[PDB]
Protein backbone atom coordinates (compact mmCIF):
# COMPACT_ATOMS: atom_id res chain seq x y z
CA UNK A 1 0.00 0.00 0.00
CA UNK A 2 1.10 3.53 0.85
CA UNK A 3 4.47 4.68 2.14
CA UNK A 4 4.59 6.32 5.59
CA UNK A 5 6.79 6.87 8.68
CA UNK A 6 6.47 3.24 9.77
CA UNK A 7 8.72 1.98 6.93
CA UNK A 8 11.81 4.29 6.54
CA UNK A 9 14.07 1.13 6.25
CA UNK A 10 12.32 -0.11 3.05
CA UNK A 11 13.48 3.07 1.13
CA UNK A 12 17.15 2.06 1.67
CA UNK A 13 16.87 -1.75 1.18
CA UNK A 14 18.25 -3.63 -1.90
CA UNK A 15 14.96 -3.72 -3.88
CA UNK A 16 15.33 -1.18 -6.70
CA UNK A 17 12.77 1.60 -6.35
CA UNK A 18 12.17 5.08 -7.74
CA UNK A 19 10.34 8.10 -6.43
CA UNK A 20 8.51 10.01 -9.15
CA UNK A 21 7.61 13.67 -8.63
CA UNK A 22 5.51 15.43 -11.29
CA UNK A 23 5.23 18.83 -9.59
CA UNK A 24 7.64 20.57 -12.05
CA UNK A 25 6.43 18.93 -15.22
CA UNK A 26 3.90 21.61 -16.28
CA UNK A 27 5.13 25.06 -15.25
CA UNK A 28 3.55 28.36 -16.28
CA UNK A 29 3.84 32.09 -15.82
CA UNK A 30 0.48 33.87 -15.49
CA UNK A 31 0.20 37.32 -17.08
CA UNK A 32 -2.22 39.93 -18.40
CA UNK A 33 -3.08 40.12 -22.09
CA UNK A 34 -3.24 43.42 -23.98
CA UNK A 35 -7.02 43.23 -23.61
CA UNK A 36 -6.65 42.86 -19.83
CA UNK A 37 -7.48 39.15 -19.77
CA UNK A 38 -5.15 36.59 -18.20
CA UNK A 39 -3.12 33.98 -20.05
CA UNK A 40 -0.45 31.46 -19.15
CA UNK A 41 2.93 31.04 -20.84
CA UNK A 42 4.44 27.63 -20.27
CA UNK A 43 8.12 27.26 -19.39
CA UNK A 44 10.29 24.18 -19.56
CA UNK A 45 9.66 21.59 -16.83
CA UNK A 46 11.08 18.28 -15.61
CA UNK A 47 10.10 14.91 -14.21
CA UNK A 48 12.06 14.23 -11.00
CA UNK A 49 12.72 10.47 -10.85
CA UNK A 50 15.03 9.46 -8.04
CA UNK A 51 16.56 6.21 -6.73
CA UNK A 52 16.71 7.00 -2.97
CA UNK A 53 19.30 4.31 -2.31
CA UNK A 54 21.86 5.23 -5.00
CA UNK A 55 21.06 8.92 -5.50
CA UNK A 56 20.68 8.46 -9.26
CA UNK A 57 18.40 11.18 -10.59
CA UNK A 58 16.77 10.59 -14.01
CA UNK A 59 15.90 14.23 -14.88
CA UNK A 60 13.52 14.19 -17.87
CA UNK A 61 13.30 17.69 -19.29
CA UNK A 62 9.82 18.63 -20.55
CA UNK A 63 10.26 21.15 -23.32
CA UNK A 64 7.36 23.58 -23.76
CA UNK A 65 6.79 22.26 -27.30
CA UNK A 66 5.10 19.16 -25.85
CA UNK A 67 2.13 21.32 -24.81
CA UNK A 68 1.57 23.02 -28.20
CA UNK A 69 -2.01 22.62 -29.41
CA UNK A 70 -3.00 20.54 -26.40
CA UNK A 71 -5.95 20.95 -24.04
CA UNK A 72 -6.30 20.22 -20.30
CA UNK A 73 -2.58 20.53 -19.77
CA UNK A 74 -2.56 19.78 -16.04
CA UNK A 75 -4.31 16.47 -16.75
CA UNK A 76 -2.05 15.79 -19.71
CA UNK A 77 1.06 16.51 -17.59
CA UNK A 78 0.27 13.55 -15.34
CA UNK A 79 -0.13 11.22 -18.33
CA UNK A 80 2.96 12.64 -20.05
CA UNK A 81 4.86 11.98 -16.79
CA UNK A 82 3.53 8.43 -16.72
CA UNK A 83 4.48 7.93 -20.37
CA UNK A 84 8.06 9.12 -19.84
CA UNK A 85 8.51 7.01 -16.67
CA UNK A 86 7.25 3.91 -18.52
CA UNK A 87 9.64 4.75 -21.40
CA UNK A 88 12.48 5.03 -18.89
CA UNK A 89 11.72 1.64 -17.34
CA UNK A 90 11.56 -0.05 -20.76
CA UNK A 91 14.94 1.50 -21.60
CA UNK A 92 16.63 0.03 -18.52
CA UNK A 93 18.04 -3.50 -18.52
CA UNK A 94 15.76 -5.97 -16.78
CA UNK A 95 18.09 -6.23 -13.79
CA UNK A 96 17.98 -2.40 -13.37
CA UNK A 97 14.24 -2.04 -13.59
CA UNK A 98 12.52 -0.93 -10.39
CA UNK A 99 10.42 -3.28 -8.34
CA UNK A 100 8.40 -0.34 -6.96
CA UNK A 101 7.68 3.17 -8.18
CA UNK A 102 6.48 5.56 -5.45
CA UNK A 103 4.63 8.65 -6.70
CA UNK A 104 4.78 11.71 -4.52
CA UNK A 105 1.19 12.73 -5.43
CA UNK A 106 -1.78 10.35 -5.57
CA UNK A 107 -3.08 11.80 -8.82
CA UNK A 108 -0.21 9.96 -10.55
CA UNK A 109 -1.27 6.46 -9.48
CA UNK A 110 -3.81 5.80 -12.22
CA UNK A 111 -1.81 7.39 -15.07
CA UNK A 112 1.26 5.43 -14.09
CA UNK A 113 -0.61 2.20 -13.39
CA UNK A 114 -2.16 2.38 -16.86
CA UNK A 115 1.17 3.10 -18.62
CA UNK A 116 2.86 0.23 -16.73
CA UNK A 117 0.31 -2.53 -17.43
CA UNK A 118 3.05 -4.30 -19.39
CA UNK A 119 4.90 -4.53 -16.03
CA UNK A 120 2.44 -6.24 -13.68
CA UNK A 121 5.24 -7.10 -11.22
CA UNK A 122 6.24 -3.44 -10.58
CA UNK A 123 4.27 -2.07 -7.64
CA UNK A 124 2.95 1.48 -8.05
CA UNK A 125 2.66 3.03 -4.59
CA UNK A 126 1.61 6.34 -3.04
CA UNK A 127 3.26 7.88 -0.01
CA UNK A 128 2.03 9.95 3.05
CA UNK A 129 5.57 11.48 3.51
CA UNK A 130 5.36 15.18 2.41
CA UNK A 131 8.56 14.96 0.28
CA UNK A 132 9.92 18.44 -0.77
CA UNK A 133 10.97 17.40 -4.33
CA UNK A 134 9.17 20.38 -5.89
CA UNK A 135 12.10 22.46 -4.71
CA UNK A 136 14.43 20.61 -7.11
CA UNK A 137 14.33 23.65 -9.39
CA UNK A 138 15.99 25.54 -6.55
CA UNK A 139 19.16 23.57 -7.28
CA UNK A 140 20.99 25.92 -9.62
CA UNK A 141 22.55 23.36 -11.97
CA UNK A 142 19.22 21.50 -12.33
CA UNK A 143 17.29 24.70 -13.03
CA UNK A 144 20.00 25.68 -15.52
CA UNK A 145 19.78 22.57 -17.65
CA UNK A 146 15.96 22.65 -17.70
CA UNK A 147 15.77 26.31 -18.74
CA UNK A 148 18.44 26.01 -21.44
CA UNK A 149 16.92 22.97 -23.12
CA UNK A 150 15.77 23.47 -26.68
CA UNK A 151 14.29 19.99 -27.11
CA UNK A 152 13.19 17.02 -25.01
CA UNK A 153 16.14 15.62 -23.15
CA UNK A 154 17.06 13.25 -20.31
CA UNK A 155 19.94 14.28 -18.04
CA UNK A 156 21.47 11.91 -15.43
CA UNK A 157 22.74 13.24 -12.09
CA UNK A 158 23.66 11.84 -8.69
CA UNK A 159 21.74 14.07 -6.33
CA UNK A 160 23.98 12.99 -3.41
CA UNK A 161 27.30 14.07 -5.07
CA UNK A 162 29.96 11.82 -3.39
CA UNK A 163 28.20 11.65 -0.02
CA UNK A 164 27.75 7.88 -0.09
CA UNK A 165 31.55 7.45 0.22
CA UNK A 166 31.11 8.67 3.81
CA UNK A 167 27.45 8.34 4.91
CA UNK A 168 24.70 5.82 4.39
CA UNK A 169 21.76 6.29 1.95
CA UNK A 170 19.39 6.80 4.98
CA UNK A 171 21.54 9.82 5.99
CA UNK A 172 22.04 11.06 2.35
CA UNK A 173 18.23 11.07 1.66
CA UNK A 174 17.66 12.74 5.08
CA UNK A 175 20.24 15.50 4.18
CA UNK A 176 18.71 15.97 0.67
CA UNK A 177 15.12 16.10 2.13
CA UNK A 178 16.36 18.67 4.72
CA UNK A 179 18.16 20.92 2.15
CA UNK A 180 15.13 20.70 -0.18
CA UNK A 181 12.55 21.38 2.63
CA UNK A 182 14.65 24.48 3.57
CA UNK A 183 14.95 25.64 -0.04
CA UNK A 184 11.17 25.22 -0.34
CA UNK A 185 10.34 27.23 2.79
CA UNK A 186 12.71 30.16 2.23
CA UNK A 187 14.84 29.80 -0.88
CA UNK A 188 16.90 32.95 -0.33
CA UNK A 189 17.97 32.12 3.22
CA UNK A 190 18.54 28.46 2.34
CA UNK A 191 20.80 29.59 -0.51
CA UNK A 192 22.65 32.14 1.61
CA UNK A 193 23.34 29.34 4.11
CA UNK A 194 24.79 27.07 1.44
CA UNK A 195 27.04 29.71 -0.15
CA UNK A 196 27.94 32.29 2.52
CA UNK A 197 31.50 30.94 2.64
CA UNK A 198 33.35 31.80 -0.61
CA UNK A 199 36.01 29.15 0.07
CA UNK A 200 33.61 26.17 -0.03
CA UNK A 201 32.98 25.51 -3.68
CA UNK A 202 30.76 23.27 -5.81
CA UNK A 203 32.84 20.94 -7.92
CA UNK A 204 32.05 21.02 -11.62
CA UNK A 205 30.73 17.43 -11.42
CA UNK A 206 28.58 18.15 -8.31
CA UNK A 207 25.41 19.93 -7.29
CA UNK A 208 26.12 20.91 -3.69
CA UNK A 209 29.20 22.45 -2.04
CA UNK A 210 32.17 20.35 -0.91
CA UNK A 211 31.53 20.44 2.84
CA UNK A 212 33.60 18.46 5.28
CA UNK A 213 31.71 16.33 7.78
CA UNK A 214 31.97 19.00 10.47
CA UNK A 215 30.74 21.67 8.09
CA UNK A 216 27.76 19.55 7.05
CA UNK A 217 26.70 19.26 10.69
CA UNK A 218 26.85 23.06 10.97
CA UNK A 219 25.01 23.40 7.66
CA UNK A 220 22.36 20.85 8.60
CA UNK A 221 21.83 22.59 11.94
CA UNK A 222 21.40 25.93 10.17
CA UNK A 223 18.73 24.52 7.82
CA UNK A 224 16.76 23.21 10.81
CA UNK A 225 16.95 26.64 12.44
CA UNK A 226 15.64 28.08 9.14
CA UNK A 227 12.74 25.62 8.83
CA UNK A 228 11.79 26.08 12.48
CA UNK A 229 12.05 29.88 12.17
CA UNK A 230 9.96 30.24 8.98
CA UNK A 231 7.45 28.02 10.74
CA UNK A 232 7.18 30.56 13.56
CA UNK A 233 7.34 33.55 11.20
CA UNK A 234 4.45 31.82 9.45
CA UNK A 235 2.22 31.00 12.43
CA UNK A 236 3.62 33.65 14.80
CA UNK A 237 5.07 31.47 17.59
CA UNK B 1 -50.09 -19.65 -19.47
CA UNK B 2 -47.73 -22.22 -17.91
CA UNK B 3 -47.43 -23.92 -14.55
CA UNK B 4 -44.65 -24.83 -12.14
CA UNK B 5 -46.19 -27.39 -9.77
CA UNK B 6 -44.74 -28.19 -6.34
CA UNK B 7 -44.61 -31.70 -4.92
CA UNK B 8 -45.20 -30.22 -1.45
CA UNK B 9 -44.01 -27.48 0.92
CA UNK B 10 -42.39 -29.32 3.84
CA UNK B 11 -40.71 -26.26 5.33
CA UNK B 12 -41.80 -22.70 5.92
CA UNK B 13 -40.45 -20.52 3.12
CA UNK B 14 -41.04 -17.21 1.39
CA UNK B 15 -41.41 -18.04 -2.31
CA UNK B 16 -40.64 -15.48 -4.98
CA UNK B 17 -41.91 -15.60 -8.54
CA UNK B 18 -40.34 -12.83 -10.58
CA UNK B 19 -41.05 -9.65 -8.59
CA UNK B 20 -43.91 -11.25 -6.56
CA UNK B 21 -43.59 -13.16 -3.29
CA UNK B 22 -45.73 -14.96 -0.74
CA UNK B 23 -45.30 -16.84 2.51
CA UNK B 24 -45.89 -20.60 2.70
CA UNK B 25 -46.24 -22.21 6.12
CA UNK B 26 -44.60 -25.51 7.11
CA UNK B 27 -46.67 -28.30 5.50
CA UNK B 28 -49.30 -25.91 4.18
CA UNK B 29 -51.18 -27.43 1.21
CA UNK B 30 -49.29 -25.51 -1.51
CA UNK B 31 -48.84 -27.15 -4.90
CA UNK B 32 -47.26 -24.46 -7.00
CA UNK B 33 -47.71 -21.53 -9.34
CA UNK B 34 -50.01 -21.23 -12.35
CA UNK B 35 -50.80 -18.70 -15.10
CA UNK B 36 -47.11 -17.91 -15.60
CA UNK B 37 -46.83 -15.70 -18.69
CA UNK B 38 -45.13 -17.34 -21.62
CA UNK B 39 -42.58 -15.45 -23.65
CA UNK B 40 -40.33 -14.32 -20.82
CA UNK B 41 -37.61 -15.83 -18.65
CA UNK B 42 -38.73 -16.19 -15.06
CA UNK B 43 -37.06 -16.80 -11.72
CA UNK B 44 -38.54 -18.67 -8.79
CA UNK B 45 -36.68 -18.05 -5.59
CA UNK B 46 -36.68 -19.04 -1.97
CA UNK B 47 -35.82 -17.82 1.50
CA UNK B 48 -36.34 -20.28 4.33
CA UNK B 49 -38.13 -18.91 7.38
CA UNK B 50 -35.52 -20.51 9.62
CA UNK B 51 -32.33 -19.44 7.75
CA UNK B 52 -32.55 -16.14 5.91
CA UNK B 53 -28.97 -16.95 4.90
CA UNK B 54 -28.82 -18.11 1.29
CA UNK B 55 -31.56 -16.77 -0.89
CA UNK B 56 -31.50 -19.13 -3.85
CA UNK B 57 -33.54 -19.70 -6.97
CA UNK B 58 -33.97 -20.95 -10.52
CA UNK B 59 -34.10 -19.08 -13.81
CA UNK B 60 -36.21 -20.90 -16.36
CA UNK B 61 -38.38 -20.50 -19.45
CA UNK B 62 -41.54 -22.64 -19.61
CA UNK B 63 -41.15 -22.93 -23.39
CA UNK B 64 -38.06 -25.07 -22.80
CA UNK B 65 -39.72 -27.87 -20.83
CA UNK B 66 -42.08 -28.80 -18.00
CA UNK B 67 -40.53 -27.94 -14.65
CA UNK B 68 -41.57 -28.54 -11.07
CA UNK B 69 -40.28 -27.92 -7.54
CA UNK B 70 -39.60 -30.66 -4.99
CA UNK B 71 -38.09 -30.22 -1.54
CA UNK B 72 -34.96 -32.32 -0.91
CA UNK B 73 -34.69 -33.07 2.86
CA UNK B 74 -31.08 -34.26 2.49
CA UNK B 75 -29.65 -31.18 0.75
CA UNK B 76 -32.22 -29.02 2.48
CA UNK B 77 -33.63 -26.97 -0.34
CA UNK B 78 -36.44 -26.64 -2.80
CA UNK B 79 -35.05 -28.06 -6.07
CA UNK B 80 -36.23 -27.41 -9.59
CA UNK B 81 -36.53 -30.47 -11.78
CA UNK B 82 -37.72 -31.31 -15.28
CA UNK B 83 -40.53 -33.79 -15.93
CA UNK B 84 -39.97 -35.42 -19.32
CA UNK B 85 -43.26 -37.39 -19.35
CA UNK B 86 -45.55 -34.71 -20.78
CA UNK B 87 -48.69 -36.72 -20.06
CA UNK B 88 -47.77 -37.39 -16.45
CA UNK B 89 -47.18 -33.66 -16.03
CA UNK B 90 -50.43 -32.35 -17.54
CA UNK B 91 -52.26 -34.90 -15.40
CA UNK B 92 -50.50 -33.77 -12.23
CA UNK B 93 -51.11 -30.09 -12.96
CA UNK B 94 -54.77 -30.59 -13.86
CA UNK B 95 -55.47 -32.37 -10.54
CA UNK B 96 -53.85 -29.53 -8.56
CA UNK B 97 -55.76 -26.82 -10.43
CA UNK B 98 -59.07 -28.68 -9.94
CA UNK B 99 -58.43 -28.69 -6.18
CA UNK B 100 -57.12 -25.08 -6.41
CA UNK B 101 -53.87 -25.71 -4.59
CA UNK B 102 -51.90 -23.21 -6.72
CA UNK B 103 -51.21 -19.51 -6.54
CA UNK B 104 -51.87 -17.52 -9.68
CA UNK B 105 -48.99 -15.50 -11.13
CA UNK B 106 -50.56 -12.16 -10.30
CA UNK B 107 -49.89 -9.91 -13.28
CA UNK B 108 -51.92 -6.72 -13.60
CA UNK B 109 -52.83 -6.13 -17.22
CA UNK B 110 -51.48 -2.55 -17.27
CA UNK B 111 -48.17 -3.78 -15.88
CA UNK B 112 -45.10 -4.14 -18.13
CA UNK B 113 -42.61 -4.24 -15.24
CA UNK B 114 -41.34 -7.75 -15.82
CA UNK B 115 -41.04 -7.32 -19.56
CA UNK B 116 -39.12 -4.10 -18.97
CA UNK B 117 -36.72 -5.81 -16.52
CA UNK B 118 -36.08 -8.80 -18.82
CA UNK B 119 -36.41 -7.34 -22.33
CA UNK B 120 -32.99 -8.57 -23.49
CA UNK B 121 -32.55 -11.56 -21.15
CA UNK B 122 -32.50 -14.92 -22.95
CA UNK B 123 -32.30 -18.35 -21.37
CA UNK B 124 -29.57 -19.39 -23.77
CA UNK B 125 -27.33 -16.60 -22.52
CA UNK B 126 -28.12 -17.22 -18.84
CA UNK B 127 -27.01 -20.81 -19.30
CA UNK B 128 -23.60 -19.62 -20.53
CA UNK B 129 -23.16 -17.42 -17.48
CA UNK B 130 -24.42 -20.19 -15.13
CA UNK B 131 -22.74 -23.38 -16.32
CA UNK B 132 -24.80 -26.49 -15.52
CA UNK B 133 -25.54 -27.99 -18.88
CA UNK B 134 -27.51 -31.09 -17.94
CA UNK B 135 -30.35 -28.79 -16.81
CA UNK B 136 -32.44 -26.33 -18.81
CA UNK B 137 -32.92 -24.02 -15.83
CA UNK B 138 -30.22 -22.23 -13.85
CA UNK B 139 -29.56 -22.12 -10.10
CA UNK B 140 -28.21 -18.93 -8.53
CA UNK B 141 -27.82 -18.02 -4.86
CA UNK B 142 -26.57 -15.22 -2.63
CA UNK B 143 -23.05 -16.64 -2.13
CA UNK B 144 -22.02 -17.47 -5.71
CA UNK B 145 -18.93 -15.56 -6.76
CA UNK B 146 -18.05 -14.37 -10.23
CA UNK B 147 -15.20 -15.54 -12.43
CA UNK B 148 -13.57 -12.14 -11.93
CA UNK B 149 -14.06 -12.40 -8.16
CA UNK B 150 -12.15 -15.73 -8.20
CA UNK B 151 -9.19 -14.11 -10.00
CA UNK B 152 -8.57 -11.54 -7.24
CA UNK B 153 -12.80 -20.55 -5.68
CA UNK B 154 -15.03 -23.29 -7.12
CA UNK B 155 -15.27 -22.85 -10.93
CA UNK B 156 -18.38 -25.04 -11.37
CA UNK B 157 -20.46 -22.80 -9.07
CA UNK B 158 -19.28 -19.45 -10.47
CA UNK B 159 -21.17 -16.73 -12.33
CA UNK B 160 -19.24 -16.43 -15.61
CA UNK B 161 -20.05 -12.82 -16.41
CA UNK B 162 -17.96 -11.00 -18.99
CA UNK B 163 -14.84 -9.67 -17.35
CA UNK B 164 -14.67 -5.87 -17.49
CA UNK B 165 -11.56 -4.23 -16.05
CA UNK B 166 -10.83 -0.60 -16.88
CA UNK B 167 -7.11 -0.91 -16.04
CA UNK B 168 -6.31 -3.90 -18.23
CA UNK B 169 -4.48 -4.40 -21.48
CA UNK B 170 -7.76 -5.39 -23.11
CA UNK B 171 -9.25 -2.01 -22.28
CA UNK B 172 -6.20 0.12 -23.05
CA UNK B 173 -4.50 0.24 -26.46
CA UNK B 174 -0.69 0.66 -26.43
CA UNK B 175 -0.05 4.30 -27.30
CA UNK B 176 -3.62 5.42 -26.42
CA UNK B 177 -3.30 5.02 -22.65
CA UNK B 178 -4.69 8.40 -21.63
CA UNK B 179 -7.21 8.54 -24.44
CA UNK B 180 -8.67 5.07 -23.81
CA UNK B 181 -8.69 5.47 -20.03
CA UNK B 182 -10.60 8.77 -20.08
CA UNK B 183 -12.90 7.84 -23.04
CA UNK B 184 -13.65 4.11 -23.01
CA UNK B 185 -15.43 4.16 -26.38
CA UNK B 186 -12.80 1.88 -27.94
CA UNK B 187 -13.24 -0.67 -25.17
CA UNK B 188 -17.05 -0.46 -25.29
CA UNK B 189 -17.60 -0.44 -29.03
CA UNK B 190 -14.70 -2.43 -30.52
CA UNK B 191 -13.61 -4.74 -27.73
CA UNK B 192 -16.89 -5.46 -26.01
CA UNK B 193 -19.75 -4.71 -28.40
CA UNK B 194 -18.18 -5.86 -31.68
CA UNK B 195 -15.72 -8.44 -30.32
CA UNK B 196 -17.36 -10.18 -27.33
CA UNK B 197 -21.10 -9.41 -27.12
CA UNK B 198 -21.60 -8.96 -30.92
CA UNK B 199 -24.54 -6.58 -30.39
CA UNK B 200 -26.01 -4.32 -27.75
CA UNK B 201 -28.90 -6.72 -27.05
CA UNK B 202 -26.54 -9.35 -25.60
CA UNK B 203 -24.78 -6.56 -23.67
CA UNK B 204 -28.07 -5.33 -22.21
CA UNK B 205 -29.22 -8.86 -21.47
CA UNK B 206 -26.18 -9.56 -19.30
CA UNK B 207 -26.54 -6.16 -17.66
CA UNK B 208 -30.19 -6.89 -16.88
CA UNK B 209 -29.43 -10.38 -15.57
CA UNK B 210 -26.69 -9.06 -13.31
CA UNK B 211 -29.08 -6.56 -11.76
CA UNK B 212 -31.78 -9.14 -11.21
CA UNK B 213 -29.40 -11.56 -9.43
CA UNK B 214 -28.19 -8.62 -7.34
CA UNK B 215 -31.74 -7.65 -6.41
CA UNK B 216 -33.35 -11.05 -5.86
CA UNK B 217 -30.39 -12.81 -4.22
CA UNK B 218 -28.21 -9.94 -2.97
CA UNK B 219 -25.42 -11.47 -5.01
CA UNK B 220 -22.57 -9.00 -4.51
CA UNK B 221 -20.55 -9.87 -7.64
CA UNK B 222 -23.63 -9.43 -9.82
CA UNK B 223 -24.07 -5.97 -8.39
CA UNK B 224 -20.40 -5.29 -9.24
CA UNK B 225 -21.05 -6.54 -12.80
CA UNK B 226 -24.20 -4.44 -13.29
CA UNK B 227 -22.41 -1.28 -12.15
CA UNK B 228 -19.38 -2.02 -14.31
CA UNK B 229 -21.52 -2.36 -17.42
CA UNK B 230 -23.33 0.89 -16.71
CA UNK B 231 -20.08 2.70 -16.07
CA UNK B 232 -18.45 1.48 -19.27
CA UNK B 233 -21.31 2.97 -21.35
CA UNK B 234 -21.39 6.21 -19.36
CA UNK B 235 -17.57 6.62 -19.58
CA UNK B 236 -17.66 6.33 -23.38
CA UNK B 237 -17.91 9.54 -25.39
CA UNK B 238 -19.18 7.65 -28.47
CA UNK B 239 -22.24 5.45 -27.89
CA UNK B 240 -24.98 4.66 -30.44
CA UNK B 241 -27.95 6.91 -29.81
CA UNK B 242 -30.38 3.97 -29.63
CA UNK B 243 -28.23 2.31 -26.97
CA UNK B 244 -28.26 5.44 -24.82
CA UNK B 245 -32.02 5.74 -25.15
CA UNK B 246 -32.54 2.08 -24.34
CA UNK B 247 -30.09 2.21 -21.40
CA UNK B 248 -32.14 5.09 -19.95
CA UNK B 249 -35.25 2.89 -20.10
CA UNK B 250 -33.53 -0.20 -18.71
CA UNK B 251 -32.11 1.59 -15.69
CA UNK B 252 -35.31 3.51 -15.06
CA UNK B 253 -37.29 0.31 -14.55
CA UNK B 254 -34.46 -1.21 -12.46
CA UNK B 255 -34.36 1.79 -10.14
CA UNK B 256 -38.17 1.81 -10.05
CA UNK B 257 -38.35 -1.82 -8.95
CA UNK B 258 -35.58 -1.78 -6.31
CA UNK B 259 -36.90 -2.05 -2.74
CA UNK B 260 -36.58 1.33 -1.09
CA UNK B 261 -34.84 -0.16 1.96
CA UNK B 262 -32.12 -1.89 -0.13
CA UNK B 263 -30.78 1.22 -1.88
CA UNK B 264 -27.90 1.41 0.61
CA UNK B 265 -26.15 -1.82 -0.45
CA UNK B 266 -27.28 -2.39 -4.08
CA UNK B 267 -26.33 1.08 -5.33
CA UNK B 268 -22.75 2.32 -5.64
CA UNK B 269 -22.67 6.04 -4.85
CA UNK B 270 -19.46 6.57 -6.84
CA UNK B 271 -20.73 4.94 -10.01
CA UNK B 272 -24.12 6.64 -9.95
CA UNK B 273 -22.89 10.13 -9.11
CA UNK B 274 -20.28 9.80 -11.87
CA UNK B 275 -22.72 8.44 -14.46
CA UNK B 276 -25.43 11.04 -13.84
CA UNK B 277 -23.26 14.11 -13.22
CA UNK B 278 -19.66 13.72 -14.46
CA UNK B 279 -19.53 11.28 -17.36
CA UNK B 280 -19.88 11.90 -21.07
CA UNK B 281 -23.47 10.64 -20.84
CA UNK B 282 -24.42 12.79 -17.82
CA UNK B 283 -27.15 14.43 -19.93
CA UNK B 284 -28.32 11.35 -21.80
CA UNK B 285 -30.19 9.50 -19.03
CA UNK B 286 -33.13 11.76 -18.37
CA UNK B 287 -35.60 9.20 -17.10
CA UNK B 288 -33.05 7.43 -14.89
CA UNK B 289 -31.72 10.71 -13.47
CA UNK B 290 -35.24 11.94 -12.70
CA UNK B 291 -36.30 8.84 -10.81
CA UNK B 292 -32.94 8.57 -8.99
CA UNK B 293 -33.19 12.20 -7.81
CA UNK B 294 -36.82 11.84 -6.65
CA UNK B 295 -36.37 8.46 -4.95
CA UNK B 296 -32.75 8.29 -3.71
CA UNK B 297 -31.54 11.91 -3.38
CA UNK B 298 -29.46 10.81 -0.38
CA UNK B 299 -27.05 8.79 -2.51
CA UNK B 300 -26.50 11.83 -4.71
C1 LIG C 1 12.77 16.99 5.81
C2 LIG C 1 13.81 16.01 6.34
O1 LIG C 1 13.16 14.77 6.17
C3 LIG C 1 13.71 13.61 6.52
O2 LIG C 1 14.84 13.50 6.98
C4 LIG C 1 12.81 12.45 6.24
C5 LIG C 1 11.54 12.75 5.68
N1 LIG C 1 10.53 13.02 5.22
C6 LIG C 1 13.11 11.15 6.48
C7 LIG C 1 12.17 10.10 6.14
C8 LIG C 1 12.56 9.48 4.82
C9 LIG C 1 13.55 8.34 4.97
C10 LIG C 1 14.72 8.62 5.88
C11 LIG C 1 14.40 9.22 7.22
N2 LIG C 1 14.34 10.74 7.09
Amino acid sequence: GAMNSSNYAELFNNDIKLFVDDTNVYRVTVHKTFEGNVATKAINGCIFTLNPKTGHLFLKIIHTSVWAGQKRLSQLAKWKTAEEVSALVRSLPKEEQPKQIIVTRKAMLDPLEVHMLDFPNIAIRPTELRLPFSAAMSIDKLSDVVMKATEPQMVLFNIYDDWLDRISSYTAFSRLTLLLRALKTNEESAKMILLSDPTITIKSYHLWPSFTDEQWITIESQMRDLILTEYGRKYNV
Amino acid sequence: MNTVPFTSAPIEVTIGIDQYSFNVKENQPFHGIKDIPIGHVHVIHFQHADNSSMRYGYWFDCRMGNFYIQYDPKDGLYKMMEERDGAKFENIVHNFKERQMMVSYPKIDEDDTWYNLTEFVQMDKIRKIVRKDENQFSYVDSSMTTVQENELSDPAHSLNYTVINFKSREAIRPGHEMEDFLDKSYYLNTVMLQGIFKNSSNYFGELQFAFLNAMFFGNYGSSLQWHAMIELICSSATVPKHMLDKLDEILYYQIKTLPEQYSDILLNERVWNICLYSSFQKNSLHNTEKIMENKYPELL
